[PDB]
């Protein structure tokens, strides 16, 4: 696959993903699984005005990753931009 | 000439002996079951030493090797390259980067590339000093490989300046440089006459242009070649007018990480055995006395490795692979049995990597060992919030302070003013109840055309009808007024772009601060997907991003029929299956909702899967949401499981036995009037302020005009595949985006689109 064709494929795929995105259910469970298990995410940084998806990740980790996290022995930080801006910007107090 | 070292095969024994000798207790270097043992990056100098040191030997680099000072040592991992493991056969080369005669003596810089399976893994830079008076300027040189410089050629002035430079030699003289990104991969070879002037300069190497596919192609060469000079103008010209692909951005204030205490070992025998640096001055009192040193000094490379083990413990959180770069200047000799204090700081970022500066002092508070590290932040994923809290003045604190948040909001606001004749910044700040757009002038006609161009498709009695959004704006209209109850910021068409701009601006702030890892994964919940893609992939300009989400909000707004007061017969409920019964699983709830949908014949679907057996969002017909709510409120009170009953009790009885519960709930639900308020049930909370069942097959009709709007605002030239492939996780598929036939098939299976079905059927024609 040439780069120029790959690009026009990605373009087509992406526009179809976005177009239909609001017509089809949001599979955030299967999305959480992917970044938490299939990538072993250590930081989940939420961007938004409230910590909802940070809330949801904490509730996912506590419910079916307690054993998986102990077995691999990895820390998972769950940060939000609004509440934990100091832990993301590295702007601590004296 | 290049110096070739011998193939080192890393063994488990060698790593143990190395770690114990330098006191590096990191778990990555201990043998565990079911994981390969890594070697430290300090272990590179073990592999490379026989090549690197061989550089200071040749007759033409003549020096008293008893009076040899090791000035600096640096390791730089190559980007992408995973660290050294046990079993890896490593080949080393080394080259003399420079050999210059300072006044005080001769400085020899040596670069020592370690390579496995052909591909290079890391560089080992080393500065040696020979003390003395050296005037052999015939043997001095300085073959550098320069950092890749970039120029965005924006104006015609920039083109005329480049063309002025005789060294800028394009293959095609008539190449169009305008709005191109040139990269300069240059090597600078300098010979000397005296200490101050070069006798011969020679910068050369390719000039590459970025194609619309991000794939750089050679379009020219640098070919500078001077005699007696006082400098190299090419690199000076590129420094002033260019950029290095990566900018160090400092923090406001250095953060102290720790102040850690290390001890040099009583004897330097162990580090000498493992490293292979059998320099007598570390071991033999007589040779140390002959070299005028205060005693058998500790190997500098030991102190390096000892402090890099602290850095790796305290800044890399005991993960070896995170340390991508480590330099140390050796400042003063350390004797054995010396207690050293290391004050490690976090000084800045560099494209998502921490810049640690350290400084090691002895008991006399004398600086002995300064140096920088670069540390990969932990494997990150950015999730972008969807629709939720639309608090007035949101993102406005950041807008007041940040220059990159300002640029996002001012680009967006200017484009909304010029395109749809309102200021989103106004609507965010002061949340008016009404907003009148006016279509007077030449501007007002263009703005009126942009409202009249906005269409939506829906079903009118089993027929696809392409009605217009803003049916009352026609060629004669002078104004249009957006109504609301409490404020317009609450309305979907202004909520969406405001939230998307808050999320973009927060991100572009971070990215300006250097806090975004290059390889970071990302996803966004619903709307959060557009904010995410503009943020991490740069697939849309701000201007396109804000149009698309505006049009999305308007397509949502009108997607349903509404009454006179603007309330529909659709809604959304938040269902916690855990709270109705601990045994009530997901595929239980899914089974109740499909049943309720088919039986009563009204729309109801699960639209958010948010937290397994704890958070689901069901949208659909505002009556079918009541039937579900009564069914779950019923099942809690009889304490009767459907997963247990359908398996161990009976077969296809749950079907008929649940249908009499649906009919019980449905005949009570249909009695009350059509604008029925949803009651906060036991296991059902109504999503306030939502009257459109989006993420259901109901909006499947309204896709085509939304698609055609996207394909205007998303250009194939913008869509970089690197930045998306295996990083972006869609809401549709829930699988890291890949440009593979299996992925396309997975998309077609959810949403039978003909532009995907043609790609499937014609896959091999695209492959070649």
């Amino acid at each position: 696959m040439k780069p120029e064709v790959e690009q026009e494929l990605a373009h087509i795929l992406l526009t179809e993903l976005l177009a239909y995105q609001f017509a089809s259910p949001v599979r955030w469970i299967e999305t959480q699984d992917v970044f938490l298990k299939d990538f072993n995410t250590e930081r989940v940084v939420e961007i938004g005005p409230s910590p909802t998806l940070a809330g949801m990740a904490q509730r996912t980790l506590k419910n079916k990753y307690e054993s998986y996290d102990a077995a691999l022995s990895l820390h998972r930080e769950i940060l939000c931009y609004s509440k934990d801006a100091k832990e993301i910007y590295y702007t601590p107090d004296p | 000439d290049v110096i070739k070292g011998k193939d080192f095969e890393i063994t488990a024994k060698e790593v143990y002996d190395f770690t114990h000798a330098v006191g590096n207790n990191c778990e990555d270097f201990v043998s565990r079951p079911d994981r390969t043992m890594l070697a430290p990056m300090d272990f590179a100098i073990v592999v490379g030493w026989r090549a690197i040191i061989k550089a200071i030997f040749p007759n033409t680099v003549d020096g008293d090797l008893l009076k040899l000072v090791h000035l600096s040592n640096g390791y730089k991992m190559i980007p992408g390259a995973k660290p050294l493991q046990v079993g890896d056969v490593v080949s080393t080369t080394a080259v003399i980067e420079s050999v210059v005669n300072q006044p005080t003596g001769k400085i020899v810089d040596v670069v020592g590339t370690l390579s496995r399976n052909g591909k290079p893994v890391m560089e080992v830079t080393s500065s040696f000093f020979y003390r003395g008076n050296y005037t052999d300027f015939e043997n001095t040189f300085q073959k550098t490989v320069e950092p890749v410089y970039q120029m965005h050629i924006k104006t015609s002035k920039d083109i005329a300046v480049l063309r002025s430079k005789e060294w800028f030699q394009l293959d095609d003289e008539d190449f169009d440089l305008l709005n191109k990104t040139l990269t300069f991969e240059t090597e600078t070879e300098v010979t000397f006459k005296n200490a101050n002037i070069f006798s011969s300069v020679k910068c050369f190497g390719p000039i590459k242009v970025e194609l619309p596919t991000k794939e750089t192609v050679e379009i020219g060469i640098v070919d500078y070649e001077a005699g007696a000079s006082h400098g190299n103008p090419v690199v000076d010209f590129l420094k002033r007018n260019g950029s290095t692909l990566e900018q160090k951005v400092n923090l406001e204030n250095p953060i102290p990480i720790a102040v850690l205490d290390s001890y040099t070992p009583s004897t330097n025998e162990p580090y000498a055995r493992v490293s292979g640096d059998l320099n007598p001055i570390h071991v033999s009192r007589h040779f140390a006395s002959y070299a005028n040193l205060p005693g058998t000094i500790t190997h500098g490379m030991f102190s390096s490795a000892s402090v890099r083990a602290l850095i790796e413990n305290w800044a890399a959180d005991s993960v070896s692979s995170r340390v991508r770069g480590y330099t140390c200047q050796f400042v003063d000799m350390v004797l054995p049995n010396t207690a050293l204090k290391t004050s490690i700081q976090h000084v800045g970022m560099i494209n998502g990597r921490k810049l640690i500066k350290f400084e090691t002092r002895n008991e006399d508070d004398v600086v002995v060992l300064t140096g920088e590290a670069e540390i990969e932040q932990p494997v990150t994923t950015f999730v972008f919030t969807g629709q939720g809290s639309q608090e007035q003045g949101m993102g406005m604190d950041l807008y007041k302070t940040s220059k990159a948040a300002q640029d996002v909001w001012n680009r967006a606001d200017n484009h909304f003013k010029d395109t749809y004749g309102f200021s989103i910044l106004d609507i965010v700040i002061n949340n008016p109840v009404n907003l009148t757009i006016h279509f007077g002038g030449e501007k007002g006609k263009r703005i009126r055309e942009n409202y009249s161009a906005m269409i939506f498709e829906t079903i009118v009695d089993g027929k696809l009808k392409t009605e217009k959004i803003f049916k009352e704006i026609n060629e004669h209209s002078t104004s249009y007024t957006f109504r609301s109850e409490k404020g317009l910021l609450s309305a979907t068409q202004f909520t969406q772009p405001a939230l998307t701009l808050m999320e973009k601006a927060a991100f572009e702030d971070l990215k300006s601060k250097g806090l975004i890892p290059a390889d970071a994964t990302f996803a966004g919940h619903s709307l959060g997907e557009y904010a995410a893609l503009a943020s991490l992939a740069d697939v849309m300009s701000i201007e396109s991003l804000v149009e698309v989400v505006f049009y999305r909000g308007m397509t949502m707004q009108v997607a349903v029929p509404r009454d006179e007061l603007g309330r529909s017969n659709y809604g959304m409920i938040a269902i916690n299956p855990g709270r109705v019964a601990a045994s009530f699983s997901q595929e239980a709830l899914q089974y109740v909702v499909e049943r309720v949908g088919k039986r009563t014949g009204w729309l109801v679907e699960i639209v958010n899967y948010n937290v397994e057996n704890q958070q689901y969002v069901a949208a659909g017909d505002l009556r079918a949401l009541d039937t579900v709510t009564n069914v779950l409120n019923f099942i809690k009170l009889q304490k009767i499981d459907i997963i247990e009953l359908q398996k161990s009790l009976s077969l296809e009885e749950v079907e008929g036995h649940l249908f009499e519960i649906i009919d019980e709930a449905s005949k009570k639900s249909a009695v009350k009037p059509r604008p029925l308020k949803l009651e906060r049930g036991f296991a059902c909370i109504p999503l306030v302020g939502i009257s459109v069942p989006f993420h259901s097959t109901y909006l499947m009709n309204g896709v085509k005009p939304f698609k055609s709007f996207l394909k205007k605002n998303i250009i194939k030239e913008n869509v970089k595949v690197a930045r998306l492939a295996g990083k972006y996780i869609p809401n549709l598929t829930a699988k890291p985006f890949q440009v593979t036939k299996e992925y396309f098939q997975d998309v077609y299976d959810l949403t039978g689109s003909e532009p995907i079905k043609e790609i499937i059927d014609n896959w091999e024609k695209y492959e070649q």
